[PDB]
């Protein structure tokens, strides 16, 4: 049970080693994907917000799981720089069209019958 | 059984490298292509000239759904909801509700005309033919609403086209 | 037949009525709310009363195949006319 | 006997991450587990064998045109099946659901009879047959 | 056929089918832990993960075999099942014109070695399993998304995924862009449950359990 | 039409004489094909040696069909495992030899050939009987019977509901489609419902094999390749 | 200990002594046809449905009421126990009117899921069909007694479970109509659970008729709050409102019934 | 068909064949649109005399995949005989 | 050099619905996925579920 | 024999002028190739039947166009290329050595359809 196969990675070292040069391509590009997609956002927002996917799943432990997201998130830089993908594909991330949703329990409450 | 499509044996005599000698420099293929156009030019067209004559269907067609009603006038529809379990769209909506006679059909026959796919599975469905689809097909509209019909317009139409799908389906019968 | 709602909105067979605000009921402004004016239960409602003297009769419809699924309504209550359930128009036995 | 750079993780495997339901589906969704009961009016018992994956029902409003059923909740309409329960637990937690499950109501061994039905001092003689 | 209603069989196949079911059996105990030859005379060859190259390599070059038609490899999320997976590969030969299936078992996360190399055409057919269901590929030359959208994210295929998903689309004209929002349908699916709660046939029932 | 089973209804009366008619006057049409293309320089300069392929990779490759048939390969789904009625008819298979497009153009126009062929011999030979199985569970009963007969009215009752139930199992059926061999994998978990159904599209290995075609070839070829790999994109896309 | 040694078509299984064919098939598995019986309502035995032959059976045996003994192999897929419920089936279904469109009973009807698994394809009827005319026992439950097949599961329902003696089978010959001969009423506080028990839409709810099928109505499990009993029940919805209350299955609390109130 | 001889003799020189033989639209040789009704056939099986489902169980008869071999002098063989290089089209060998 | 055919332009769920509809209600879907070879791809439907239902269709 | 062929029917295949020999020295190759494998290997049973045995009339019979039908294996231009799969299998599983128990024994019951 316990013992597994390492599908890239045997221990978590490894794994933020490919977090790593990763983020440091997932650094690299914001001034050239913001040039050339011809977007309005400024590069420090991009820069913020590559943290921000970043975070969410910087919570997991199993060594396959993080370098699973490595490879997932391998998968979009050069669908980006290749301009494989379009504006409507990166200002998606860019979550703006939808009004704030509620936070506290009183907005909640006041909105509708749903947690 | 089979047989090749390009074992071609061009003879090396005199004779036939004049022919194709002859067939470079004089375009006869390209001319033979020329000759050929032409002769479809100087025969007639077969364009029918709709809407003064449209094209030929069948008593099967399927076009727009219409309701019907049996000879003395009832909707034939009983609301036993087969023609939206098979409805290979889910465009088919339907509540029955009691009626006051006591012979309930339903308050709701919805069949979204965007959403239905025109199989014909619907008039297989039922058991006592009261959805059919009619020959029309010109029911085109310029706002996607109306072409989410309800109760009402299946019914209208079912009374519009009523004197033609019933010689379809006087027609037809048999075969299903 | 059909009548008519107090915003005239002629109501259709089923009873649907938009009442006086009802801010849905603007679709129909510039438009005409469609409803079928042949209403099903009233014009079933006045066919003549088949009067057959047996117990049992098959209700098909009228053309057996073009008509609808074959019942073999019962035929010995007096107090009302039993009519088949698909067909709706009313048998009764005279005098049973 | 499965040696290829063999590695070990004790933790409990979760995969929600790549899966990627949204963070609101995700612990807004208590996820409850039961075998289904059969149509007390079906007789029938090829229902009541397996397990479900059913979620919490969420707000159905009707369409303002046509009075439909429309419907912001993704999940609603989606139901595994799970042979046995563990199995259908251990589904439960790598996506990491809120989580709890329902015990199999077994029918317990109704003692039947037929010379019941025709009795001399007990009074379970039938009153018609 | 004395019941023209019922579809004849044919145990010449069959049993042929069965006799080289064991021909492949003895040959890789270490492999093939599962041979089964269904009523329609399908062979099915049930492998373990790490055996995608050999024993399709085998079935490839072999002079008794020469499967080396790639039909189709597929994957059958099964959640009940601990490897909810099961990537099954179909082989035709043309010499023998007979049909080989071979199935292995997965995870989400133990990886499958690419194929690539055995059939050349399976480089395309891992894009879209990769895609649909999630299982990974290993060693393979490009694993890009090819039925999804540009950036989807999920592996809808998934049998614990909806089937209107979550994004919906709308050109909204503040921003002149089409943008995903999460899904609301006009009419939710309207699911049935046509189960009969009265046992089909009895012939592949499952046993007192 | 084709509903497991048999066909949902039959030919109306007549239907094959005026088919009869169509049948009798395409192979002229066929000719004006030929006449018009395929001793045209043109058509053949753009066409012939041309996105050719060896039989070993066009066979590796996951092709299928034609694309096959085109290179040399001796093979053909209807002929080698007849399905259907398939075994009692008699025609040709068009077997190229050269691989490239112009070798395949020539085998589909003989294909329209042997399929008059097929159309000519089943005309002859269409037997008398039924249209669906005499099996109500699974073939909906005649409309006749279904107001008349109880038990037409359940089987056809349940058959438009629920649906007829088809026993758990596993099968990959595989015929030759126009477009090359369109197989579907479906899996049965014994309900009314399948469970997964994959389908083997030939444009999808065909469409996977554009790479090896294209390299060699100009832009102006790269169209042509795409065209007779016969790549309708609903079949490829799935 | 005493429990005795008996087969089910080949595998062999101990049994509890005097239990019947019926309870000694779904030990392994096996869920008899049945139409007369139910597990916690008597043993009426008149559906013939549950017959089944046994090993050197010179006659189908009744499963419902044989006692099953030492090395009785239970032949459930045999060619004749598969005869005999076709045999017995067909009769059945013979007067049974074309009311299946029309019924409530449609998409879950017992009669109907028989005639798919365990029934013919075709009819051998050549005659006309018995009519029987409808009765009249209160507003909550409907009466239509031609669809009837006479399991008499009602007037045993009635006798013990309901405990009032107001339903028979009067008449004679095919003119068993069951009902209640005189003009009556049913209002037992258990008496909404007389629908259930009925294996066709002979008896239906007034309140859900003609309201929906079974197929769409999404079932949700919760409990009854009429009364402190707090019985465990199944909620039908459909496109988003409550249409019929169904009692679950639980020994303990409600068994599988439910008072008029709740449904 | 309307056309004169003149133009007639204009497409079948210019074509090389002729084409009053057979055209690509119809004529009055089309089967009018008003057959007559048919009488479809019974089924096999539609006999009421010996007739019993239990004979045709196409659903029921099936069997689970037969169990030949499981985890828990010889001869080679094939899967099936080698194919046979099929001779010919008599008809037509070479086009 | 080398091109790359990107396809999905057209990727409905197909596969992903006919979980959810019946076997007569999935035929529909095969006319539509190789849409110009209308009867060919319903030929494989009937021929694959009919194998499977162990049921011959009639020689007419 | 005879003539030599000019064209196999299959493109990318070449005729190969001297094939009864190629066959020859190939066969053997397989033949040794297969002695470095143990005896107890199924593997060698099955080759060394169908090796040597055709490698029988190969050596016996010299006229290829009787070849065909020898061998039931089509034309000989492919069949030495056949032969040469078979010399590269005979590699793989030189590897492979599949005849140990199996790795893992199926998890449970996984198979056994339907759940
Ligand atoms: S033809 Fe009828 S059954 Fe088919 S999708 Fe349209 S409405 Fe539904
Ligand atoms: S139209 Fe026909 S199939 Fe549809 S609900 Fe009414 S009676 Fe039933
Ligand atoms: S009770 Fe059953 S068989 Fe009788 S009409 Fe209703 S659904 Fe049909
Ligand atoms: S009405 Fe229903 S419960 Fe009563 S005897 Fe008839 S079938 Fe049985
Ligand atoms: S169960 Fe034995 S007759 Fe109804
Ligand atoms: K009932
Ligand atoms: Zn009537």
């Amino acid at each position: 049970g316990t013992s597994v196969k390492p599908i890239f990675s045997r221990d978590m070292n490894e794994a933020k080693r490919r977090v790593r040069e990763l983020y440091r391509a997932w650094y690299r590009e914001v001034p050239n994907t913001v040039h050339l997609f011809q977007l309005d956002i400024s590069v420090k927002q991009g820069r913020d917000k590559v943290r921000e996917m970043f975070m969410k799943n910087a919570h997991v432990t199993d060594p396959r799981v993080v370098d699973l997201l490595v490879i997932k998130g391998k998968m979009e830089l050069e669908e980006t720089i290749n301009v494989w993908k379009q504006r409507t594909h990166i200002m998606r991330f860019f979550h703006e069209t939808e009004a704030p949703r509620p936070t506290d329990f009183l907005s909640k409450f006041y909105v509708g019958h749903d947690p | 059984t089979y047989k090749f499509v390009n074992m071609r044996e061009p003879s090396m005599d005199m004779k036939s490298v004049t022919d194709r000698a002859a067939q470079t420099l004089l375009w006869t293929e390209l001319v033979r292509g020329l000759g050929m156009t032409l002769s479809y030019l100087f025969r007639e067209p077969a364009t029918i000239n709709y809407p003064f004559e449209k094209g030929p269907l069948s008593p099967r067609f399927r076009g727009e759904h219409a309701l019907r009603r049996y000879p003395s006038g009832e909707e034939r529809c009983i609301a036993c909801k087969l023609c939206e379990a098979v409805c290979p769209a889910q465009a088919i909506t339907i509540e029955a509700e009691p009626r006051a006679d006591g012979s309930r059909r339903t308050t709701r026959y919805d069949i979204d005309m965007t959403k239905c796919i025109y199989c014909g599975f619907c008039q297989e469905a039922c058991p006592v033919d009261a959805i059919v689809e009619g020959p029309n097909f010109e029911f085109s509209t310029e706002t996607h609403e109306e072409l989410l019909y309800n109760k009402e317009k299946l019914l209208n139409n079912g009374d519009k086209w009523e004197a033609e799908i019933a010689a379809n389906i006087q027609a037809d019968y048999l075969y299903r | 037949g059909v009548r008519t709602s107090p915003t005239g909105e002629k109501v259709t067979h089923t009873g649907q009525a938009y009442d006086d605000g009802d801010y849905r009921r603007v679709r129909f402004s510039d438009r005409q709310k469609e409803v079928n004016e042949n209403f099903a239960i009233d014009l079933i409602a006045e066919q003549p009363v088949s009067e057959v003297g047996s117990r049992v009769i098959s209700c098909d419809g009228g053309g057996g195949a073009l008509g609808h699924p074959r019942v073999y309504i019962n035929l010995d209550k007096e107090t009302k006319t039993g009519t088949c359930g698909y067909c709706g128009l009313q048998f009764r036995q005279p005098h049973h | 006997t499965q040696d290829t750079q063999l590695i070990a993780v004790d933790e409990k495997l979760d995969i929600t991450t790549l899966t990627g339901v949204p963070e609101e589906h995700i612990k807004t969704r208590k996820v409850r587990i039961f075998v289904p009961a059969r149509n007390n009016m079906q007789s029938g018992v090829n229902n009541t064998k397996k397990w479900k994956m059913e979620f919490d029902t969420r707000e159905r409003w009707e369409n303002p045109l046509m009075g439909w059923s429309s419907t912001a909740d993704p999940l609603s309409n989606l139901v595994l099946t799970f042979s046995t329960k563990e199995d259908a637990v251990a589904f439960a937690e790598k996506n990491g659901w809120s989580f709890d499950v329902e015990e199999r109501k077994v029918p317990k061994p109704k003692s039947k009879s037929y010379g019941a039905n025709f009795s001399w001092n007990k009074r379970t003689r039938v009153s018609t047959k | 056929d004395t019941r023209p209603t019922i579809r004849p069989r044919n145990d010449v196949v069959h049993k042929q089918l069965s006799a080289f079911g064991q021909y492949v059996a003895e040959i890789l105990p270490k492999y093939v832990q599962q041979v089964q030859v269904s009523c329609f005379n399908e062979l099915e060859i049930f492998i373990h993960p790490d055996g995608v190259i050999p024993v399709l390599t085998f079935l490839r070059d072999h002079t008794n075999a020469q499967f080396k038609s790639l039909a189709d490899l597929t994957a059958v999320d099964v959640p009940t099942r601990q490897n909810r997976f099961e990537i099954v590969y179909n082989l035709l030969s043309l010499r023998f014109n007979s049909q080989i299936r071979v199935k292995t078992y997965t995870d989400e996360l133990t990886p499958i070695e690419s194929s690539v190399t055995v059939y050349k055409a399976a480089n395309w057919y891992e894009r879209e399993i990769w895609d649909m269901f999630g299982v990974f590929f290993a060693n393979h030359p490009d694993l890009r998304r090819i039925l999804t959208g540009y950036g989807f994210e999920g592996h809808p295929f998934r049998k614990d995924f909806p089937l209107s998903g979550y994004v919906e689309l709308r050109y909204d004209d503040e921003v002149k862009r089409v943008v995903a929002e999460p899904v609301e349908l006009a009419q939710e699916f309207r699911k049935f449950d046509l189960n009969s709660p009265w046992e089909a046939f009895p012939a592949y029932r499952q046993p007192p359990e | 039409y084709i509903r497991p089973g048999g066909v949902h209804q039959d030919l109306p009366l007549g239907l094959l004489d005026d088919i009869y008619e169509f049948s009798k006057n395409f192979s002229f049409r066929i000719d004006e094909l030929e006449e018009m293309l395929t001793n045209n320089r043109i058509w053949r300069n753009r066409t012939v040696d041309i996105g050719v392929v060896t039989a070993e990779d066009a066979l590796n490759y996951g092709f299928s069909g034609v694309m096959l048939r085109g290179s040399g390969i001796q093979w053909d789904l209807r002929k080698t495992q007849p399905y259907d009625v398939y075994d009692q008819v008699e025609f040709d298979v068009p077997i190229g030899s050269r691989g490239d497009c112009y070798d395949r153009y020539l085998c589909r126009v003989e294909e329209m050939r042997q399929s008059l062929r097929i159309i000519s011999q089943c005309l002859n030979k269409m037997p008398p009987g039924e249209i669906k199985v005499d099996d109500a569970k699974v073939s909906p009963p005649k409309r006749a019977e279904m107001k008349t007969s109880m038990e037409s009215l359940i089987h056809h009752f349940k058959l438009y509901t629920e649906g007829y139930q088809v026993p758990p199992g596993a099968t990959y059926t595989a015929i030759e489609a126009p477009k090359g061999e369109f197989g579907v994998y479906l899996v049965s978990d014994g309900s009314s419902r399948p469970y997964r159904c994959k389908i083997k599209a030939p444009g999808f290995a065909h469409l996977a094999g554009l790479d090896k075609m294209s390299k060699g070839h100009m832009l102006a070829d790269v169209v042509a390749i795409i065209g007779t790999q016969d790549i309708v994109f609903g079949e490829v896309d799935r | 200990s005493n429990l005795i040694e008996v087969f089910v078509d080949g595998q062999s299984v101990m049994v509890e002594p005097g239990t019947t064919v019926l309870q000694a098939c779904e030990k392994v598995g096996m869920q008899i046809p049945r139409f007369c019986y139910h597990e916690r309502l008597s043993v009426a035995g008149n559906c013939r449905m549950c017959l089944v032959e046994i090993e050197k059976a010179p006659k189908v045996v009744a499963a419902c009421a044989m006692p099953v003994m030492k090395g009785w192999n239970i032949l459930t897929n045999s060619e004749k126990s598969k005869k005999a419920r076709e045999g017995v089936m067909e009769f059945l279904l013979a007067n049974h009117p074309l009311d299946c469109p029309i019924c409530d009973q449609g998409g879950e009807c017992d009669l109907q899921d028989q005639s798919m698994m365990f029934g013919s394809d075709r009819s051998r009827f050549l005659e006309g069909k018995r009519a029987v005319e409808d009765k009249n026992i209160g507003p909550l439950v409907k009466t239509i007694m031609t669809r009837c097949i006479q399991c008499t599961r009602c007037i045993r329902f009635a006798s013990e479970i309901a405990g009032v003696d107001d339903l028979g089978t009067t008449g004679r010959g095919n003119d068993m109509q069951v009902g209640t001969y005189i003009e009556k009423m049913f209002m037992s506080e258990l008496s909404g659970n007389i629908i259930d028990i009925c294996p066709v839409g002979a008896l239906t709810s007034k309140p859900y008729a003609f309201t929906a099928r079974p197929w769409e109505t999404r079932k949700t499990e919760s409990i009854d709050v009429m009364d402190a009993v707090g019985s465990n029940i199944v909620v039908s919805t459909r496109t988003g409102e409550v249409m019929r209350i169904l009692p679950r299955m639980h020994e303990d609390i409600n068994e599988e019934w439910i008072s008029d109130k709740t449904r | 068909a309307s056309a004169t001889r003149v133009i007639q003799l204009l497409r079948n020189w210019a074509s090389g064949r002729d084409l009053q033989a057979k055209l690509q639209l119809r004529y009055q040789e089309i089967s009018k649109r008003t057959q007559p009704p048919p009488k479809l056939p019974v089924g096999p099986s539609h006999k009421l005399s010996n007739n019993y489902y239990c004979t045709r169980d196409g659903r029921r008869e099936a069997m689970p995949p037969s169990i030949v071999m499981s985890s828990q002098e010889k001869k080679a063989v094939t899967p099936a005989p080698p194919i046979k290089r099929w001779e010919l089209s008599k008809d037509q060998p070479y086009l | 050099r080398k091109c790359d055919p990107h396809i999905g332009l057209l990727h409905r769920g197909t596969e992903k619905l006919i979980e959810y509809k019946t076997y007569l209600q999935a035929l529909p879907y095969f006319d539509r996925l190789d849409y110009v070879s209308m009867m060919c791809n319903e030929q494989a439907y009937s021929l694959a579920v009919e194998k499977l239902l162990n049921i011959q269709p009639p020689p007419r | 024999a005879g003539l030599l062929k000019k064209t196999t029917g299959l493109v990318g295949l070449a005729v190969c002028e001297t094939p009864h020999e190629r066959l020859k020295i190939l066969y053997t190759k397989i033949l040794d190739v297969l002695g470095q494998i143990p005896k107890n290997a199924a593997y060698r049973k099955y080759t060394e039947q169908i090796t040597n045995e055709k490698l029988g009339m190969v050596k016996a019979e010299p006229d290829v166009k009787k070849l065909e039908e020898q061998l039931q294996g089509g034309q000989i231009e492919e069949v030495i290329l056949q032969a040469e799969n078979e010399l590269s299998l005979a590699r793989k599983m030189l590897r492979w050595k599949p005849w140990e128990p199996l790795v893992e024994e199926p998890p449970a019951n996984q198979w056994k359809w339907p759940i």
